[PDB]
RNA sequence: AAACUUUCAACAACGGAUCUCUUGGUUCUCGCAUCGAUGAAGAACGCAGCGAAAUGCGAUACGUAAUGUGAAUUGCAGAAUUCCGUGAAUCAUCGAAUCUUUGAACGCACAUUGCGCCCCUUGGUAUUCCAGGGGGCAUGCCUGUUUGAGCGUCAU
RNA sequence: CGUGGAGGUCAGUGACGAAGCCUAGACCGUAAGGUCGGGUCGAACGGCCUCUAGUGCAGAUCUUGGUGGUAGUAGCAAAUAUUCAAAUGAGAACUUUGAAGACUGAAGUGGGGAAAGGUUCCACGUCAACAGCAGUUGGACGUGGGUUAGUCGAUCCUAAGAGAUGGGGAAGCUCCGUUUCAAAGGCCUGAUUUUAUGCAGGCCACCAUCGAAAGGGAAUCCGGUUAAGAUUCCGGAACCUGG
RNA sequence: AUAUUGGCGAGAGACCGAUAGCGAACAAGUACAGUGAUGGAAAGAUGAAAAGAACUUUGAAAAGAGAGUGAAAAAGUACGUGAAAUUGUUGAAAGGGAAGGGCAUUUGAUCAGACA
């Protein structure tokens, strides 16, 4: 249970402040679990996700199809994978939204700004 | 002497004149929708004509 | 309307009374407050009593 | 609000229409003017009699009666048939007083203090406590009052070393010092018996 | 009639615009608009008008001063550059 | 009238250009819920006060 | 507008509202470098003011407008 | 798409030449404008008209502030802004000014610091 | 005997009740004190690559600069490595700027986008006439500078 | 007996379908109402011991909302009146072209304005709604086009009047009054470029400002021209004012 | 120490759950009426994702019927559940100037105990 009085454990002043969150709040909200071989071989459990990573879905009903990340969509609050496709009737393909939580990070898309990322959060290099 | 008309610039952004017209039917139809819902109220309390004649008297 | 055999008793409610009534829902918010300006009148002046 | 549908001004029409006498929002245009206002049955107006904030929400108790209540469900903590008829599962418990060392006060881990329970025998318990949680019924659940448990046994010290640092975690298991004995915690929605677990240090402080 | 063949003589305006409120409200006549006094120097504010107060009160338009006022005191009203 | 102000002509415009329908791709936004355009107006119905 | 043009040497601009029919023909004269001998200007309903500025016989407008870019 | 960390290093002829060539380029933008669709590209133009004219008003605003270093009455503009209640009030030292009798008496016999132990 | 009327059930309509939901409202408690002549609140008009509103904003116009986050916005259209970076973004932070015509309204007005004044420069042969530009011109009162008025009154 | 919430308990029920809803299907209770089976349905909900209340509807010329019968009924009848052929069209008593027939009959069913309206003006496309029938047509619908002034108006004057200042009333928002009981202003010359003036040097003693798109008022007509613009644009020919 | 139904920032509720709660959960003091002072509404719910129906056929077209999406068109923008008044279809039945109701029973429909 908290123990402050600046937290707010309310459920409207809870989903208020999800639903309006900025745009560059949205970015911590979705975030990704990485792999067995990932958080062995850095020491993270969860990354903030970005773009063109390599990703694999452990729930929903395209579990076990990896991708790469095509574009984050911190709108519909998802992020299209591709290899991740429904054929409409019209004979053209949609990528499918997933919800970062239900990922697992395998490749990942390193960076500097990454680099520091992990290294702030205790990995290595 | 144009190369721009009125569908010009509507045909890249967005709409096409085919969904155009599966879109102006609906606003049609809502408008409908809207003014039928406001006669259907005020034609009730409309006749009270706060002072009014009543014009028989002798 | 002087009813039974009560006692006749006077209640000073012709007034508009209901604008003015201070129902104390402070009386514990304003005792942690007190307790808090004696904490602040420990800390600032500092071994004085 | 105070004026929670007073904010129409409307006035009636007398007697020699054929509608109604309440008082109607007169003017006119919008689908509004010719309904009705300050009326307890209008479709937006004032309530009768509205919910006013001086009532009594507090009300006094004397203090000997409070005193009698606290010392009634102490008393009432000890017998098997009340605690087990309470609703605790107090089957397999050798004593019903279950007093325990003082060496309880001064756990610090709740993995380290539940096992402490599960020896002296709440196991067949805090499975009951969290194989309970449940959805709470109707309009409640969008009132911060969402989920609903069971209530568990409270362990009472009586010079906390981080007890109450240990098993605020815990689902249902609740603390206490002796002093500020509450009946809120020992008798649960008015039914007597709770499964108290006293520390020894408490249990020679009761006298 | 005292109706309809007198509501078709109705054709010369009676009230303007006004030019610190902005409703047809500016009398001509007498040169003083109704919502707010024009050629006087307070706004005409009014304590039985209580709805009326909601309707041009502080807090309804945009506000291009006065909604920096909160945020400009949470940092000592400071000044000097951001940072490097 | 045709002797019009400028006051009045600075307001017309403002009402010719307040007389369209809603852009067609605006209904394809994400959480839009604006169906018609309930502030269009036109001269037969409902006179502007000016 | 494109009709006024070929007819005479009319160019027709959209100018700003705050144009007093001097800063028209002192900035049409020098951002062409053209010599404009009268300019008549209106109000365009959606609050736009239109310069029916007309280029001096020593000038066609055609030129100007194949030279500017919108023919 | 001109850059403001570039941009301020220049000179101040070269950034009226800087805006009068992207005053002419906003220009032949919008002469490009009526004949196609789309043009995402003007506001590009803007926002370099904007960067250019934000650095040539501060850097002139300090040309002026640098003279009036210290002189009495620096001008309206370039006061601290304050709230209207700030500046009418007192500065720290118009309200620390005490009279000669109060300024000897505290100093005859001010507050000590103390403690109630035997 | 059908039609018809009435009763009922299934199926379909009209109709939006009930059930369930909630970025809203109400009431209580706690902390802090900050509008405006450096031009406020309020208002008119205008601004997007494609907007009529809500929101934001001022001819630098859904915004500029600084700082922070470090790879988007998304309805479509576009730049795409600017992606191991002086750097994406309808982002957050906000300390520097513009801030249209107004408004206590401040040159005189106002049912007018009316009409002068003074200075500094620019062109038209140009102290005077015209035009473009830049900054000025309100009242009440306080302190001081300057210039005066009064057989009010003093010295010569 | 029941309803909305709150504290316990049933380690209650539930996506293998929780509430709700329907059923001349069943059972229990004299009843208040409870329980089950079926169809629909898709996320929560009961029992018991207690606590609390914005808690039980047929009515109040009840409030809001919805729908009946009356009913395919009353009717859609002032302004003399329509007809034929062809054309596009899915379709024509109703659109257009022609041909007839008429009417308004110059205090017009004509040609222009003022108030007021505000883009209806005009072209292209179109008929879900509106045009109390119809509809390809329209003052409707969608998107674009259009108003050009040295002279015609406002701007400039003054009327009836409105209204600051000097003041004087008024606790005061503000009130009186408009030249009064104000020390109320502006410019040729020796000075003539130190245009500052020393006097020269004085001239009514005046006076904010608003108030007419029909009063007063400086000057423009013709001929072309546009889908729509004119005494405005084009061509030619005139003027008035300031310099 | 005291007050605070305004502004700013927070934290909670034995309160209300869209005819309630502020007039406003929504482009609300907006749309709208009045010359004007002022008066002032209605209006939330597809689905997990639009995967919003390609294609064929009739029709001038609105649409229909297949086909397809969907876990579900008994979720197709008029979109959760879909009550009643009211209405169509088919079925059952009855009817000499009302219909309805009470007690008993014939007939017709349906339900039943197991006494397996
Ligand atoms: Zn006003």
């Amino acid at each position: 249970a908290k123990q402050s009085l600046d937290v707010s454990s309310d459920r409207r002043k809870a989903r208020k402040a999800y639903f309006t969150a900025p745009s560059s709040q949205r970015r911590v909200l979705l975030s990704a679990p990485l792999s067995k071989e990932l958080r062995a071989q850095y020491g993270i459990k969860a990354l903030p996700i970005r773009r063109d990573d390599e990703v694999l879905v452990v729930r929903g009903s395209k579990k076990g199809q990896e991708g790469k990340i095509s574009s984050v969509y911190r709108l519909k609050f998802a992020v299209q994978v591709d290899k991740v496709t429904k054929e409409k009737v019209n004979g053209a393909s949609v990528p499918i939204n997933l919800h970062p939580s239900k990922l697992v990070i395998t490749k990942l898309h390193l960076d500097k700004d990454r680099k520091a990322l992990i290294q702030r959060k205790g990995g290595k290099l | 002497r144009r190369t721009i008309t009125a569908a010009d610039r509507r045909m890249v952004s967005g709409v096409t004149e085919k969904q155009y017209k599966k879109g102006m039917k609906k606003m049609q139809q809502l408008e409908k929708n809207a003014i039928n819902t406001q006669i259907r109220r005020e034609i009730k309390r409309v006749n009270f004509q706060t002072h009014y004649r009543d014009e028989l008297l002798q | 309307a002087i009813s039974k055999n009560l006692p006749i008793l006077k209640n000073h409610f012709r007034k508009h009374w209901q604008e003015r009534v201070k129902v104390h829902f402070d009386q514990a918010g304003k005792k942690v407050s007190r307790r808090n300006a004696r904490a602040t009148r420990a800390a600032k002046i500092a071994p004085r009593p | 609000s105070e004026k929670a549908g007073h904010q129409t001004s409307a006035e009636s029409w007398g007697t020699g229409r054929a509608v109604a006498r309440i008082p109607r929002v007169g003017g006119g245009g919008t689908g509004r003017s010719g309904q009705g206002a300050f009326g307890n049955m209008c479709r937006g107006g004032r309530m009768f009699a509205p919910t006013k904030t001086w009532r009594k929400w507090n009300v006094k108790v004397n203090h000997n009666e409070k005193r009698y209540a606290t010392a009634s469900a102490i008393a009432a903590t000890a017998v098997a048939s009340l605690v087990l008829a309470r609703g605790h599962r107090v089957e397999k418990i050798p004593e019903i007083p279950l007093v325990v060392s003082t060496d309880l006060e001064s756990i610090q881990k709740t993995k380290e203090a539940v096992a402490a329970l599960k020896a002296v025998g709440a196991h067949s318990d805090l499975l009951k406590v969290l194989k309970s949680k449940k959805l709470r019924a109707g309009k409640g659940k969008y009132r911060n009052r969402r989920w609903t448990q069971r209530r568990g046994p409270l362990v009472v010290y009586a010079e906390d070393n981080g007890i109450v640092k240990a098993l605020r975690n815990v689902p249902g298991v609740e603390t206490a010092n002796v002093a500020s004995l509450n009946l809120l915690q020992l008798a649960p929605g008015a039914h007597l018996g709770r499964f108290v677990i006293w520390t020894e240090a408490a249990f020679t402080k009761l006298d | 009639g005292k109706g309809t063949p007198s509501f078709g003589k109705r054709h010369n305006k009676s009230h303007t615009l006004c030019n610190r409120c902005g409703r047809r409200s500016f009398h001509v006549q007498k040169k003083t608009c109704s919502s707010c006094g024009y050629p006087a120097a307070k706004t005409r504010s009014y304590n039985w008008g209580a709805k009326a107060k909601r309707r041009h009160t502080t807090g309804t338009g945009r506000m291009r001063y006065l909604k920096h006022v909160s945020r400009r005191f949470k940092n000592g009203f400071q000044t000097g550059s951001a940072s490097k | 009238a045709a002797q019009k102000s400028f006051r009045i002509k600075q307001k017309m415009a403002k009402a010719k250009k307040q007389n369209r329908p809603l852009p067609q791709w605006i209904r394809l936004r994400t959480n839009n819920t604006i169906r018609y355009n309930a502030k269009r107006r036109n001269w037969r119905r409902t006179k502007m006060n000016i | 507008a494109m009709k006024k043009v070929e007819d005479g040497n009319i160019l027709v601009f959209q100018v700003s509202m705050k144009a007093n029919k001097y800063q028209i023909k002192k900035a049409v004269k020098e951002l062409y470098e053209v010599d404009v001998l009268k300019v008549n200007t209106l109000v365009r309903p959606n609050g736009t003011k239109k310069a029916y500025v007309r280029l001096t016989a020593d000038y066609d407008a055609l030129d100007i407008a194949n030279r500017i870019g919108y023919i | 798409g001109v850059k403001a960390y570039e941009l301020r290093t220049k000179s101040k002829e070269q950034l009226a030449s800087q805006l009068v060539d992207l005053k002419k380029e906003l220009a032949e933008l919008k002469v490009q404008k009526l004949s196609r669709p789309s043009l995402p590209k003007i506001k590009t133009v803007r926002k370099s008209i904007a960067c250019v004219l934000t650095v040539i008003n501060e850097q002139q605003r300090e040309a002026v502030r640098q003279l009036y270093k210290g002189k009495k009455y620096q001008p309206k503009d370039l006061r601290a802004k304050k709230t209207r209640a700030l500046r009418r009030a007192l500065t720290k030292f118009e309200a620390s000014q005490v009279t000669e009798k109060q300024r000897k008496k505290q100093i005859a016999f001010p507050q000590r610091k103390y403690a109630i132990k035997a």
